[PDB]
RNA sequence: CAGCUGGGACUGAGUGAAAUGACGUAAGUCAAGGAUGCUGGCAUAAUGGUUAUAUGCCGCCCGUCUUGAAACACGGACCAAGGAGUCUAACGUCUAUGCGAGUGUUUGGGUAAACCAUACGCGUAAUGAAAGUGAGCGUAGGUUGGGGCCUCGCAAGAGGUGCACAAUCGACCGAUCCUGAUGUCUUCGGAUGGAUUUGAGUAAGAGCAUAGCUGUUGGGACCCGAAAGAUGGUGAACUAUGCC
RNA sequence: GGGCGAAAGACUAAUCGAACCAUCUAGUAGCUGGUUCCUGCCGAAGUUUCCCUCAGGAUAGCACGAAGCUCGUUUUAUGAG
RNA sequence: AUUGAACGUGGACAUUUGAAUGAGAGCUUUUAGUGGGCCAUUUUUGGUAAGCAGAACUGGCGAUGCGGGAUGAACCGAACG
RNA sequence: ACUCUACCGUCAGGGUGCCCUGACGAGUAGGCAGGCGUGGAGGUCGUGACGAAGCCUGACCGUAAGGUCGGGUCGAACGGC
RNA sequence: CAAACCAUGAAAGUGUGGCCUAUCGAUCCUUUAGCCUCGAAUUUGAGGCUAGAGGUGCCAGAAAAGUUACCACAGGGAUAAC
């Protein structure tokens, strides 16, 4: 196993665990070797229940896997993505509801810290 | 050899009693009991429809719960495979009683802290 | 293709020493009883029949489109390509399918949100009538 | 006690560091923490080297079967040629991955290894000896309420419509609640274990294609050792029998 | 599978109880034998339900490989020679 | 009738200060192996005439250094880069 | 063995570059990882007749795998990347 | 445990015929009764619950008998003379 993009993404997030840490540091980092459906491929269809009727848009998604974009995500619902693969439905949909597509690379240049953070599987 | 089934080896667990042979009181007949009573097991060819079985006695165990009334029910013990969830079918009468001691010691131990 | 474990052992496509035709057993087994194979007490064999074979589900069997009453839906509270009386969508503007195919229904299940869409398809299931009908609508024609 | 007596173990010496220490002193030592030199076994970039070789002591060498052969089991004069799991190809985990809730094709066109096209696929139907339906890639089972339609008969009552909606139960997701430590406050916020309650979705398998790999059914099919069938030729040159 | 017998399946190119030559054919062998780099991590088992089944193999016992987590010492009794 | 449970509600039942979580055992699952063993200790059914033959329990070998024993895997001491 | 202290093997945690450092390391099947390997090749410059592959012989690092340099000699072939 | 549900009993009452305590046959089939699924289409051919026929005794089941020495081939103390 080597994803070239990945097991470098393994160093940068060593690197700001070891100083200031958050608890998506600690679970995101060993799903960054384990296998395919490790690697859970969210759709926004469960981020549109989980993160914003259910659960709250307070706490920021980290997915894991990548992000898939079911049905055609509404005005209502929300929350700030950031994932591995960003599709073209995930870079219009998202957007149009009222967040971020990021990437892994740039949560640890934003906020490394876990201050409203969850996953989602 | 031996063939399997109702006496075969342990006959004294499908036996009575010498001493305490002829018909069974109505000691443990009429004492039905409910969740986490502690009993025993032993048979006997005085009871025909719902004998236990012999290779499940020797072991004691404890009732989950009388399940709706009083015959059909269960007791707990585990059999010598590891350790998983094995019961045993009965009626009343081959069900006995035992040590309601030992949680008895949380009751005798509260007595503590009010001394000072 | 482990040149370097499969030559230098010669154990891989054999096992043990001796190990020819009763490893496999044979190549292939029958129904019934027969010796040293690997047939024993197995669970598959029994039965036998494959396909779902009947004088009904054969040729002139006309398909049903992929058609969801919701799945349908998603694409309409954005585009303007159907009509709106309450909204008013046909069956094959949205979708593909049901151009070549002989009947074309509108289909399953979901539990449905409040949309009175009026569908202008061919035929109708069960299914979608009683559901879009709950929430405000009925089949109208092509 | 270093009176005396034997060793493992540590500090230090031109020039000349950094971090963690103690006691004592106009002195310093212990303790730390920074840094060897040549052969030796022997596969790929060494000291002046190959090597006849006294005397003495240790001292029984394999590929394979089996619990078990230095053994009096098999197998080399000696050297060179040839050769024993493999370029088919199906299925399933997984690596890598353009691109994903729609994507990715092919013949071929042709700007020729490019680029364009998108036919069409993608895990796929319960079940009643004989009296229907066609289920949203495929999507059912158990239990129950409401309602639409038809027939017989005295609307006394009997029978399907339960195909479907939906009510309602289940793997499970996500929320909720509580214990101790717990950032932060009598206010919010983070995580863990267990249990109750409550909301909701997907055949919960939540993408397809591809380079490639694995064990195996198939493929030159790991290499070697047989008795044996059908079909078409040629032998009465020798030889059993015939006849003159 | 015919030729042939006072018989012995004697006899037919040293092959005759079914001539010989060539092809399909590299027939096939449920049995036996042989079979090519190294180190490290690391490493069991000879037990079983069961079979027109026996030098085998479906399953189970025991440890392979890979990812994510998992004791008891002993105290009160209860059951059985 | 009553039994059984959960919630509401009162009481019994330990606290200061600094830092933070240990496994020697469970469960899930892909691409193999075994599926035929030897010996010593001890008791049983059984020929204590015999290694007749069967059932239970235990250690070492199988996959183990090195020392002891003239020669001898099992025993004694015992664990190996 | 016991026992002193150091050294060799994979991996963990603290903090990169990796270092401290725990517990164990007899070994056959078997799996994974890592390392050495031929023919060939997209590549291909570099080396060559003022002396290429080869033949033959010497030096010859040290993890088990077998490869660079150098000498006598060749008369055209072959590797940076 | 509850309903179905007849005759008995003052009632309580306890059992899906039995004192604990061996006692038989599948797929394949055969033929019959009970009656839920069908080719313009009114019928009907053909086809899937359940229960029963029938010494498959190895009780977990293929019509029915063999010397084998002219002789060939591959294996075996898995097995014997010894």
């Amino acid at each position: 196993s080597d994803n070239v993009y990945l097991k470098l993404l393994v160093k940068l997030y060593t690197f700001l665990a070891r100083r200031t840490d958050a608890p998506f540091n600690k679970v995101v980092l060993k799903a960054l070797f384990l296998s395919k459906i490790n690697r859970p491929p969210v759709s926004v269809s469960r981020i549109a229940r989980a993160l914003k009727q259910e659960g709250a848009a307070n706490k920021t998604v980290v997915v894991v896997g990548t992000v898939t974009d079911d049905a055609r995500i509404f005005e209502f619902p929300k929350t700030t993505v950031a994932a591995l693969r960003f599709t073209a439905g995930a870079r219009a949909k998202i957007v149009k509801a009222g967040g971020e597509c990021i990437t892994l690379d740039q949560l640890a240049v934003r906020a490394p810290k876990g201050q409203n953070t969850l996953i989602l599987r | 050899g031996k063939s399997h089934g109702y006496r075969s080896r342990t006959r004294y667990m499908f036996q009575r009693d010498f001493r305490k042979h002829g018909a069974v009181h109505l000691s443990t007949y009429l004492k039905v009991y409910k969740v986490g009573d502690i009993v025993d097991i032993k048979a006997n060819g005085s009871i025909q429809k719902g004998m236990p079985h012999k290779f499940y006695q020797g072991k004691t165990g404890v009732v989950y719960n009388v399940t709706k009334s009083s015959v059909g029910v269960i007791i707990n013990k585990m059999v010598g495979n590891r350790y998983l969830e094995k019961r045993l079918n009965l009626r009343v009468e081959h069900i006995k009683h035992s040590k309601a001691a030992a949680a008895a010691a949380a009751a005798a131990a509260a007595a503590a802290a009010a001394a000072a | 293709t482990k040149t370097r474990k499969h030559r230098g052992h010669v154990s891989a496509g054999k096992g043990r020493i001796g190990k020819h035709r009763k490893h496999p057993g044979g190549g292939m087994a029958g129904g019934e009883h027969h010796h040293r194979i690997n047939m024993d007490k197995y669970h598959p064999g029994y039965f036998g029949k494959v396909g779902m074979r009947y004088f009904h589900k054969q040729q002139a069997h006309f398909w049903k489109p992929v058609l969801n009453l919701d799945k349908l839906w998603t694409l309409i509270p954005e585009d303007k390509r159907d009509q709106y009386l309450k909204s008013a969508s046909k069956e094959t503007a949205p979708v593909i399918d049901t151009l070549a195919a002989g009947y074309g229904k509108i289909l399953g299940k979901g539990r449905i949100p409040n949309v009175p869409v009026i569908v202008k398809a061919r035929f109708v299931s069960k299914l979608a009538e009683e559901k879009i009908r709950a929430a405000g609508g009925v089949v109208e024609l092509i």
